[PDB]
RNA sequence: AAACUUUCAACAACGGAUCUCUUGGUUCUCGCAUCGAUGAAGAACGCAGCGAAAUGCGAUACGUAAUGUGAAUUGCAGAAUUCCGUGAAUCAUCGAAUCUUUGAACGCACAUUGCGCCCCUUGGUAUUCCAGGGGGCAUGCCUGUUUGAGCGUCAU
RNA sequence: CGUGGAGGUCAGUGACGAAGCCUAGACCGUAAGGUCGGGUCGAACGGCCUCUAGUGCAGAUCUUGGUGGUAGUAGCAAAUAUUCAAAUGAGAACUUUGAAGACUGAAGUGGGGAAAGGUUCCACGUCAACAGCAGUUGGACGUGGGUUAGUCGAUCCUAAGAGAUGGGGAAGCUCCGUUUCAAAGGCCUGAUUUUAUGCAGGCCACCAUCGAAAGGGAAUCCGGUUAAGAUUCCGGAACCUGG
RNA sequence: AUAUUGGCGAGAGACCGAUAGCGAACAAGUACAGUGAUGGAAAGAUGAAAAGAACUUUGAAAAGAGAGUGAAAAAGUACGUGAAAUUGUUGAAAGGGAAGGGCAUUUGAUCAGAC
């Protein structure tokens, strides 16, 4: 249960701040779990996601594929790993929109916003 | 009327340049409920009153 | 691309008007380019460069001015401070706290106390 | 407008609504670099305003036509 | 709302040979005009008893 | 191209069985018309010829 | 011929555009807008008119200054910039 | 675009397309046309139709009355490209493309994509790698946006 | 006997009920006090690389500056100082600016994109003629300043 | 007996198929109704004990939406009138050109304009809807091009009239009035040389402003030119005002 | 200490559920009407994802038939479910100036229980 006089427990302003929630909300919202190697080796469970990690897809029709991520479509609540599309016969090739919250990130994207972002969470560096 | 004042000729300028189909490009974006111009204007369908 | 305004702070005042008219300039050739083709996507950088520099340049006349009315009663009214006209008009401090002789002594001579009931 | 440069010396360009006939003479000398012989204007029925700039026989519109860049 | 089935202009026509004799919203050129106003069993009209 | 050409062909297709000429088409009906429903006829002065 | 033959006689004007309002509804020979009021300085509404009053009260435009009073008031009417860094 | 390794520039040959055919307006244009008709089935330049042309001697002034026969005859073909009466033969330049970029990158609509807004249309209506599904504007869109190209 | 009419059943039409849904409404409670001559509310006309609206904005025109975040935007194009960065973005914040023509609307006038006057400057040989740029010129009232009026009135 | 919500219970039913809908199948009740099978469908819903109501329709010349018979019916009959060949095209009573026959008959079905409309003008592409038959055609649909002035108008003047100011009414929004019972404003000579323009040394009777694209009014003609513009563009030849 | 159908920011309900709830769940004070003051609508739902039907063949074409995508086109931008009025096809029946109903049984078709 709640205790907080500003937090509100009523469906509807709940679904409409997420379907208006703008960029930098977003953001947050595609957030995606760690690996149980990298969860041992940082400190931390979950990361929002980035253009340039390589994840594994743990749920779907899709169960145990790898890739690069090569997009995070914000506008369409989605990502989209490399390699991982649907074909077609005449030979064009769409991808597949995919959920951030059903994969696992296996290797990490490392920068100075990243490495302070973990330092800020709580984990370790060396 | 041939002979008409700059105000008049002002606001036949707006509705000409109003006067358009709707863009193509426009119909390919992600949820897109514009289907068509509901706001067209045609000289003999319906007047413009001054 | 385009400028940048801490790169644009370091310069004076006929870099900058030299700098506007090379970007007009460019803009112009730019419309002379977009009459043949729809989709030219540098018109888009040069303006805002151009509205960068003009940015730059206003800010300077404006400090110029702060800094050769400081001080003095009668600024200019756009120099002057807008909070709202009745926030204006209102009394200021001091004239809010003037006081009667009669009531600053009533007041030195019997303050409200504190006290307890307790013990 | 591409018919009026070989006829009679005459640019065709777009200016400003606020702009009149001593401006539009003063400009196009301090752009071009040339001497103006006349100037005529319209309103146009989308709403901007062209001018037709007639330029002096000691002075080639086709020279300066070629310079702006669209011939 | 207690203005609810009340924000419209309408009259009733009166005794004659074709309508009954609800009110009728008056003007022109819209589809509203000519359609029956202000009762419980009008679309768009009051209910009866409104809550309070 | 060819995309969006079959969209506003399927687009247009309940105006077209409604009969407007145009998306510029936009008279209204009115539900009855008072001068045809209203009124009574006496001995004396009418309304119509 | 009070009908039909006597429509087609209508060809002038009672009413052209007014400045302030911009409706047409500017009365040519009264010098009057029936609309808005103009040129009176005070603009035209009644309360037995709540269905006008609804469409050109405030908020039915830009708000071009009002927008912004309420963040100003929030953040205190304060003055001058922001600093840098955290630092 | 913003690239600073690029080349901008026209091409300096024309080729008439005899298939085609359409009255002018502009009379330095229908004397141009007479003599582009007159001069054959083969790429030509600007330079090639005027009557200074070629040189008999090294003196300036047939250079100079050249300059202003080119200066005519821009105006001309402003109005012949107009019409489709001619077209321009193009500028190449040889480029590298990766094939790991090729294979990772997909397109939405594979055998059917096309230009549609080119003008020579054998360009156009070409397919580059057909029996992977990728087409000439898929190609040059792959191009740029390659940063190892 | 068929056809035709009517009844009954299966399938198919016409039409949009019922069911399931919901970024909307409606009512109650709590907290707060902030429009304008420093030019408001409202109006007109414009502005996007490719837009008619809705939503934004004013010739610096779907925006400039500053502050935060830290890699997108996305229909296409295009983003190295877009990228281990003094930095994407219809992001958030917002304290610096810009703010066409109007409008209580203020030089006069306005069914007109009409007509003046003053100051500084630049160009045409020019205090007198013409043109461009910049800055001004409403009414009522209060306090003060200066110049005055009246055998209203005092001393010379 | 039945319906929308509420409290409790059946650790109730449900993707091995909830609710709803259809059913020349089955059972229970005097009845309101309840229950089972089959088909369709794809995500929620019941029994009992109680609480509550915007709680049950055949009608109101009821409201809104939809659909019939009449019925392939009435009708598509004012304005004298059409025919032949070729071209185009999937297709021609109706489009284009040619060949014929007619009509308007200069108080025309001709050539221009004023109110009003606003791009309908013209070119290229082109047929789903519209043109009460048709359509390859169009004032339709899509994309563009086009309106050039010292002399033509407006702008200026006043007409019938409208309307501030100074004053006077009215609780007030506002009313009267237009030179009024007001200290109501300009030309210049000055003198000319802080020298630039303070007084000038004579004036000053009129009182704002708005009100005519047919009244009053400074000045332009001819020839050529476009797909579409011209007393405006080009060529030639004039005139008027101001300096 | 009291008022508060406006403005700004919050939290809720034995409230309504697209003919209801505000006129407006959607580019709604919009489109449209009127000289004017004013009057004033209709309109939500493919699918988890457009993967929105490539290719062959008949047709001038719209389209059809194959094929294909999908869990499903008994989901095809006329798109969840798809009632009634009204209509088409097939099967069964009745019919010498209406049709329908009650009691009773014959004929044909169809059906459950059960020993
Ligand atoms: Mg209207
Ligand atoms: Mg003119
Ligand atoms: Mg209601
Ligand atoms: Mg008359
Ligand atoms: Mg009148
Ligand atoms: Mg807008
Ligand atoms: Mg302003
Ligand atoms: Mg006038
Ligand atoms: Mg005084
Ligand atoms: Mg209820
Ligand atoms: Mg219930
Ligand atoms: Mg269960
Ligand atoms: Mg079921
Ligand atoms: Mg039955
Ligand atoms: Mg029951
Ligand atoms: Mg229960
Ligand atoms: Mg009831
Ligand atoms: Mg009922
Ligand atoms: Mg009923
Ligand atoms: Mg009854
Ligand atoms: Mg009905
Ligand atoms: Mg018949
Ligand atoms: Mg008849
Ligand atoms: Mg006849
Ligand atoms: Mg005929
Ligand atoms: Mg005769
Ligand atoms: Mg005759
Ligand atoms: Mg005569
Ligand atoms: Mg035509
Ligand atoms: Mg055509
Ligand atoms: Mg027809
Ligand atoms: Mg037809
Ligand atoms: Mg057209
Ligand atoms: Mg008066
Ligand atoms: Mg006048
Ligand atoms: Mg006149
Ligand atoms: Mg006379
Ligand atoms: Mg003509
Ligand atoms: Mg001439
Ligand atoms: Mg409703
Ligand atoms: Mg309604
Ligand atoms: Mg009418
Ligand atoms: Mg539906
Ligand atoms: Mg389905
Ligand atoms: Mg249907
Ligand atoms: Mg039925």
């Amino acid at each position: 249960a709640k205790q907080s006089l500003d937090v509100s427990s009523d469906r509807r302003k709940a679904r409409k701040a997420y379907f208006t929630a703008p960029s930098s909300q977003r953001r947050v919202l595609l957030s995606a779990p760690l690996s149980k190697e990298l969860r041992a080796q940082y400190g931390i469970k979950a990361l929002p996601i980035r253009r340039d990690d390589e994840v594994l897809v743990v749920r779907g029709s899709k169960k145990g594929q790898e890739g690069k991520i090569s997009s995070v479509y914000r506008l369409k609540f989605a990502v989209q790993v490399d390699k991982v599309t649907k074909e077609k016969v005449n030979g064009a090739s769409v991808p597949i929109n995919l959920h951030p919250s059903k994969l696992v990130i296996t290797k990490l994207h490392l920068d100075k916003d990243r490495k302070a972002l973990i330092q800020r969470k709580g984990g370790k560096l060396e | 009327a041939a002979q008409k004042s700059f105000r008049i000729k002002q606001k036949m300028a707006k509705a000409k340049k109003q006067n358009r189909p709707l863009p193509q490009w426009i119909r390919l974006r992600t949820n897109n409920t514009i289907r068509y111009n509901a706001k067209r204007r045609n000289w003999r369908r319906t007047k413009m009153n001054i | 691309a385009g400028v940048k305004a801490y790169e644009l702070r370091t310069k004076s005042k006929e870099q900058l008007a030299s700098q506007l008219v090379d970007l007009k300039k460019e803009l112009a050739e730019l419309k002379v380019q977009k009459l043949s083709r729809p989709s030219l996507p540098k018109i888009k950088t040069v303006r805002k460069s151009i509205a960068c520099v003009l940015t730059v340049i206003n800010e300077q006349q404006r400090e110029a001015v702060r800094q050769l009315y400081k001080g003095k009663k009668y600024q200019p009214k756009d120099l002057r401070a807008k909070k709202t006209r009745a926030l204006r008009r209102a009394l200021t401090k001091f004239e809010a706290s003037q006081v009667t002789e009669k009531q600053r002594k009533k007041q030195i001579a019997f303050p409200q106390r504190k006290y307890a009931i307790k013990a | 407008a591409m018919k009026k440069v070989e006829d009679g010396n005459i640019l065709v360009f777009q200016v400003s609504m606020k702009a009149n006939k001593y401006q539009i003479k003063k400009a196009v000398k301090e752009l071009y670099e040339v001497d103006v012989l006349k100037v005529n204007t319209l309103v146009r029925p989308n709403g901007t305003k062209k001018a037709y700039v007639r330029l002096t026989a000691d002075y080639d519109a086709l020279d300066i036509a070629n310079r702006i860049g669209y011939i | 709302s207690e203005k609810a089935g009340h924000q419209t202009s309408a009259e009733s026509w009166g005794t004659g040979r074709a309508v009954a004799r609800i009110p009728r919203v008056g003007g022109g050129g819209t589809g509203r005009s000519g359609q029956g106003a202000f009762g419980n069993m009008c679309r768009g009209g009051r209910m009866f008893a409104p809550t309070k | 191209r060819s995309k969006a050409d079959r969209m506003a062909k399927m687009e247009r297709r309940e105006r077209n069985r409604h009969a407007k000429q145009g998306e510029s088409d936009r008279h209204n009906a009115v539900s009855l018309s008072k001068h045809l429903f209203s009124g009574k006829r006496g001995v004396g002065k009418t309304d119509f010829r | 011929g009070k009908g039909t033959p006597s429509f087609g006689k209508r060809h002038n004007k009672s009413h052209t555009l007014c400045n302030r309002c911009g409706r047409r509804s500017f009365h040519v020979q009264k010098k009057t807008c029936s609309s808005c009021g103009y040129p009176a300085a005070k603009t035209r509404s009644y309360n037995w008119g709540a269905k006008a009053k609804r469409r050109h009260t405030t908020g039915t435009g830009r708000m071009r200054y009002l927008k912004h009073v309420s963040r100003r008031f929030k953040n205190g009417f304060q003055t001058g910039s922001a600093s840098k860094a955290s630092a | 675009s913003h690239k600073a390794g690029e080349l901008i520039a026209r091409p300096g040959a024309y080729v008439r397309d005899f298939a085609q055919t359409h009255i002018l307006k502009l009379k330095t244009s229908r004397q141009l046309l007479t003599k582009i008709d007159k001069q054959g089935v083969y790429p030509f330049k600007l330079s090639h139709l005027s009557s200074n042309f070629p040189f008999v001697h090294e003196n300036e002034e047939e250079l100079q009355s050249l300059k202003k026969d080119l200066k005519s005859f821009r105006l001309g073909m402003s109005e012949i490209s107009n019409n489709y009466l001619c077209v321009e033969s193009p500028i190449q330049i040889a480029r590298w493309v990766p094939w790991d970029h090729i294979l990772k990158a997909t397109n939405p609509n594979g055998n059917l994509s096309y230009d549609a807004t080119s003008t020579l249309t054998l360009p156009g209506h070409e397919l580059p790698l057909p029996k992977l599904g990728v087409s000439a504007i898929k190609l040059k869109s792959l191009m740029n946006s390659t940063k190892e190209s």
